[PDB]
């Protein structure tokens, strides 16, 4: 999980 | 050393995308790494707001790289066309999303090519004009793959996802379950027309020009599906909205989710499929699909509508509501074609209708009704489906329902279709009774002790109830 | 008859830009002057306006940057079906 993808950190 | 989601796809018996193009709308993208490179055309477009490097086309260089990458792509040939509509924190607008999609469209209509697959990675709440444009876009012929969303939440309530036409995929892990993260996770709902693998997907890193990465999203599970139709489409170029997506269906892998990752009420309006490629094996072939309307809210003379695509037939209606507070369903023609409507009964809080669309060219298909009498109609060429509908508020090719309620039978006139009936009952909250192996569900009812609803879950068929006896119509060539 | 709609996630939406909606089968000259048309009535006003986008190709149209206070006015236009506040999409 990254936070480039909407709603990750 | 074949990625997980990869070999996931792979049909149990196996042996693309190059006459078929693949818009993305992103962020930008390093069409220099070598996963895409030479393959991914950047048009320049770019419509984004402003902000409030390697970070800035991330998230587009992974996904140009799971639709077409040449080591870990899902098409591996496939051509793509790139507009930047995503900021580099991964922001962008609805009214920017609109001007691209009217960017494609202009182009096609400048230089003509073959079939055009658009990949919408993003979403925001439910918009009324961004539903509208892909729905226009998708009937001037254009395929849509557009992500569920990732709320862990009701996909009917975000944009694309919710739109008319467009083909909305959910994320699913390893294990095959819905992708959770705390209270983030894939959306899901009658909403999301399918499944595909969405955690830890590796794919091209724009940290270096050879790196690589993992990520995981609802983005990542529709550019599966993406990749998907551009070979299903490149091997039969003519297919319709219609077709390519019963046949996404049909070679989807099947009641392999595990619903309780669901909340309760969205298990039923859910479809449990993970998206595989086509086999080896491939005849002509009966396809069905369930299509569940929207609720139909709680007005006493409440109705919910569920209408098939233009070159579908309707082969059967039935409907559901969790409370049991129902006065059945009709087959009405509208428009000169069938729909399935379900009637709410006085204060019930609403009702879903249940449609069973199949692609069954050469079908002359009717309705025969007989109002109360118990009641009964039969077709005088082969019976596809039982409906019922009452307007009281309590209590062979034949249908047979309550003595007070009118009974529809939907019949078919189609040389070369064999149909049987099926039957189960027991004393039980749910009943079930399926179709053997080759043959299709086109229509699921109860035998008329009190029924919440039948749906057609795959080819079995469900009652669900409060000697009750499950009624599966099945079909084949 | 013409409608309004913003999105029901308030953080998301972006207000200040609209997208105004025309009726289906309304001519990219019609467009175009119902925008002109919007323009003039608000400056007779003291609204300053401007108009960042013609659609035309699959819903006609256009995106125009005006104040809220316009929408009764704008919603009177010739050719509109609805109107709907700009809002934010996110990578997913």
């Amino acid at each position: 999980f990254v936070a480039t993808t909407f709603a990750f950190x | 050393s074949i990625p997980w989601n990869l070999e996931r796809i792979t049909p149990p018996r196996y042996r693309g995308g190059s006459l078929v193009e693949v818009y993305l709308l992103d962020t930008s993208i390093q069409s220099d790494h070598r996963e895409i490179e030479g393959r991914v055309m950047v048009t320049d477009f770019e419509n984004v707001p402003e902000e409030d490097a390697s970070k800035c086309d991330s998230h587009g260089t992974h996904l140009a790289g799971v639709v077409s990458g040449r080591d870990a792509g899902v098409a591996k040939g496939a051509s793509m066309r790139s507009l930047r509509v995503l900021n580099c924190q991964g922001k962008g607008t609805v009214s920017g999303t609109l001007i691209g999609l009217e960017f494609i469209r202009k182009s096609q209509l400048v230089q003509p090519v073959g079939p055009l697959v658009v990949l919408l990675p993003l979403a925001g709440g439910y918009s009324r004009v961004l539903n509208a444009a892909c729905q226009r876009l998708a009937r001037a012929g254009v395929v849509l793959v557009t992500a569920a969303g990732n709320f862990r939440d009701d996909a009917c309530l975000y944009s694309p996802a919710s739109a008319p036409e467009v083909i909305t995929v959910g994320a699913t892990n390893a294990q095959d379950q819905p992708v959770t993260l705390g209270t983030l996770g894939t959306n899901f709902g009658r909403c999301v027309d399918l499944f595909a693998p969405g955690e830890d997907i590796i794919g091209a890193s724009s940290d270096c020009s050879t790196c690589f990465v993992s990520q995981s999203g609802t983005s990542q599970a529709a550019a599966h599906v993406a990749g998907i139709a551009a070979m299903m489409l490149s091997a039969e170029p003519e297919l319709t909205l219609a077709e390519l997506r019963q046949r996404l269906i049909h070679f989807s892998a099947k009641d392999v989710i595990n619903e309780a990752w669901f909340p309760e009420d969205q298990r039923v309006l859910t479809p449990n499929l993970v998206a595989a490629l086509p086999p080896s094996t491939h005849g002509w072939q009966l396809f069905c699909r369930t299509v569940w309307s929207a609720h139909s809210g709680p007005t006493r003379m409440a109705t919910a509508i569920a209408r098939c695509a233009p070159d579908e037939e309707l082969l059967s209606c039935s409907s559901f509501s969790r409370s049991g507070k129902r006065r059945g369903e009709r087959m009405e023609a509208q428009g000169g074609k069938l729909v399935c409507r379900a009637h709410n009964a006085f204060g019930g809080e609403g009702v879903y209708a249940i449609a069973r669309c199949c692609l069954l060219p050469q079908a002359n298909c009717s309705v025969h009704t007989a109002p109360p009498a118990g009641t009964r109609v039969h077709c005088h060429h082969v019976l596809t489906g039982c409906s019922s509908h009452w307007e009281v508020e309590d209590l062979p090719n034949q249908c047979v329902g309550h003595r007070e309620a009118s009974i529809h039978a939907s019949c078919c006139h189609a040389p070369g279709l064999e149909c049987k009936v099926k039957e189960h009952g027991i004393p039980q909250e749910q009943v079930t009774v399926a179709c053997e192996e080759g043959w299709t569900l086109t229509g699921c009812s109860a035998l008329p002790s009190h029924v919440l609803g039948a749906y057609a879950v795959d080819n079995t068929c469900v009652v669900r109830s409060r000697a009750v006896t499950a009624v599966a119509i099945c079909c084949r060539s | 008859t013409a409608t309004f709609h913003r999105c029901a996630k308030d953080p998301w939406r972006l207000p200040g830009t609209y997208v105004v909606v025309l009726k289906e089968e309304t001519h990219l000259s019609q467009s175009e002057r119902t925008a002109r048309r919007l323009q003039a009535q608000a400056a007779r006003r003291g609204y300053l306006t401007k108009i960042l986008h013609v659609f035309h190709g699959l819903l006609p149209g256009f995106l125009v940057k005006m104040s809220g206070d316009l929408l009764e006015l704008a919603l009177k236009l010739p050719h509109v079906d609805y109107i709907e506040e700009d809002s934010s999409v996110f990578a997913q």
